[PDB]
């Protein structure tokens, strides 16, 4: 990363800071890396954070100068479209199948976040578009 | 290997004849299992076993007690105690056998419509019941002039008469009738009396 | 059609010469029970035309020739 | 004689309490009672042999998932056999039946866990892009 991209990274990095001391919770680390481009697992996010504990992550305040080595490491579609092929061979995919894998497998996420990405995606029948829907997420 | 952390096996337990644990840590090997139970424990492994792992909650409660993967005894009295005590049903195939556990308690599911519903029906189609063995019976009847015996085993006041009685009560059904079954549940009392006793385990 | 009532395996602190003949019984039913059951599923491979020998016999019949043989 | 002249059916009855509680069941009691009604053994004499068994129809609408969109056929049951011996090493381990497949008793369950541990792979990381666009998205909010 050049200057121009650490100031861009540190302005933005500012903007999350609602605290005015620059500085980020270890919670928001992730949601920056995440706000940059990178689509890393909260395993990938809590390890590059060095596996905070709850207290610090809760209260504890890091500045630019610290998220940096992470946004680094963190840095250093057919798949993904495999992937989507898992829950689909019409090319569709269930919005309640979708909504209930994804708030139900894995590392679980809330129903607003799946409703907001999903919204507007399913049609009459309730079924996804995949490729349509994996082009968007990924732009 | 199967045994990966967060696997789940059986563990015994004093109290009731095994109990869950979860595989708390990965296992290689040699001695030791870190296990997690609903807290925290370390196990001996020990000559050699392995705990017996657990199937995949799919296979649990199933109508067929073989369409489990693994089978050992813990697996098989969870899905009879699951099935029980939640589902409250008490009828579960294994195998051929028909498992029966006797509820000490009235139930709906002896009435007339249902024993039209078994009528006519293979064992793949319809959850078990005694009129599924007892409809089985008579179509192999049926089909061969070959007499069919059906076999009720197990320790007294498991139930046997009950179930002997709603047997020939389905075949006085579905055949129509000629008041056999009431001669045969009221010879009962004779019998009883003259060729049961007391044992030490048992009453009648 | 036939409805046989019966008394299964028994143990107790104790066991005598009525859980004998009782346990003679109950070992005589299994066989045939599992004899039967070998029947049904070697016919099952017939039907799928899957090779018999995978399957083998549980068999107790020492036990039997135990308790019932001349010198039992 | 009496009864190897007859077909038999078997039912074995379990008395779950001794104190003829409703709908109560005691695990030290049944143990006893499944034991002596011989349906422990059968079972272990199950387990030796193939005792789950499947219908190539089902088993394919189950495991379409494990299978690589290369190796699905129209053939349903020479896609079964392409990938049940790529998903297990040992050919001793099933046996290809004309309308069902046979496993022995780890099978079953094996495939489970892998198919459980592919989907959860597959679902972290969609969910993990999911939660990269939405904070995408709270950035250019963040920017405006
Ligand atoms: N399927 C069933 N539905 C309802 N109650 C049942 C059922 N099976 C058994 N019972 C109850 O179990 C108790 C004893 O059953 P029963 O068939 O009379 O056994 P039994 O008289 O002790 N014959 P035995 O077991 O040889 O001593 C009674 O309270 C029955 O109501
Ligand atoms: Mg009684």
């Amino acid at each position: 990363f050049n200057k121009d991209q650490l100031e861009e990274f540190k302005e933005a990095f500012e903007l999350f800071d609602r605290v005015g001391d620059g500085k980020i919770l270890y919670s928001q680390c992730g949601d920056v890396m995440r706000a940059l481009g990178q689509n890393p697992t909260n395993a990938e996010v809590l390890k590059v954070l060095g596996n905070p504990k709850s207290d610090e992550l809760k209260s504890r305040r890091v500045d630019f100068e610290t998220f940096l080595p992470m946004l680094q490491a963190v840095a250093k579609y057919e798949d993904y479209l495999e992937g989507f092929r898992v829950f689909d061979g019409n090319g569709k995919v269930m919005g309640a199948e979708l909504r209930h894998v994804l708030t139900t497998l894995g590392e679980k996420m809330t129903e607003e976040e799946v409703e907001t990405v999903l919204a507007g995606h399913e049609d009459s029948n309730g079924c996804i578009n995949y490729e349509a829907f994996l082009k968007h997420i990924l732009s | 290997e199967l045994y990966t952390k967060y696997a789940r096996v059986w563990i015994p337990d004093p109290e009731e004849v095994w109990k869950s644990a979860e595989l708390l840590k990965d296992y290689k090997p040699d001695k030791v299992l870190q296990l997690r139970l609903e807290k925290d424990l370390e196990y001996c492994l020990d000559p050699k076993e392995l705990p017996p792992l657990r199937n995949p909650d799919i296979l649990v409660g199933e109508n067929d007690l073989t369409a489990l993967s693994y089978l050992h005894e813990p697996a098989v009295l969870h899905n009879l105690k699951v099935r029980f005590i939640d589902s409250k049903l008490i009828y579960t195939y294994c195998g051929i056998v028909l498992v029966a556990i006797n509820p000490y308690e009235q139930l709906p599911i002896y009435g007339e419509d249902i024993i039209n519903a078994y009528s006519g029906q293979n064992m793949g189609d319809m959850d078990p019941h005694i009129f599924a063995v007892a409809e089985e019976a008579y179509k192999q009847m049926a089909r061969d002039e070959r007499n069919q015996s059906i076999i009720v085993s197990g320790e007294s006041g498991a139930g046997k008469t009950v179930s002997a009685k709603y047997a020939m009560r389905y075949f006085a059904t579905v055949s129509g009738s000629a008041n056999v079954e009431e001669k045969v549940l009221a010879s009962n009392p004779i019998m009883e009396s003259i060729g049961n006793a007391k044992t030490t385990r048992n009453d009648n | 059609i036939g409805v046989l009532d019966i008394y299964g395996f028994e143990t107790f602190e104790i066991n005598s010469f009525e859980q004998f003949c009782i346990n003679y019984a109950n070992e005589k039913l299994q066989q045939q029970f599992n004899m039967h059951v070998f029947k049904l599923e070697q016919e099952e491979y017939m039907k799928e035309q899957i090779p018999w020998t995978l399957i083998d016999f549980y068999d107790n019949q020492p036990c039997i020739n135990l308790i019932e043989a001349k010198m039992g | 004689e009496t009864l190897n002249a007859t077909t038999p059916h078997y039912v074995r009855c379990i008395k779950p309490n001794d104190f003829k509680f409703p709908f109560t069941f005691d695990e030290k009691r049944a143990v006893q009672q499944l034991r002596a009604c011989g349906v422990l053994e059968t079972i272990r004499i199950s387990a030796a042999g193939f005792p789950s068994r499947w219908t190539y129809q089902e088993f394919f609408s189950r495991y379409r998932v494990l299978m690589k969109q290369k190796d699905v056929l129209s053939d349903r049951k020479q896609t079964c056999k392409n990938v049940l011996e790529k998903l297990i090493l040992d050919k001793d381990k099933y046996q290809f039946g004309k309308t069902k497949i046979f496993f022995r008793a780890g099978q079953v369950a094996y495939l489970e866990k892998i198919r459980a541990d592919k989907l959860r792979a597959a679902c972290i990381r969609i969910q993990k892009t999911i939660r990269g666009w939405l904070m995408r998205k709270k950035y250019m909010r963040m920017r405006r």
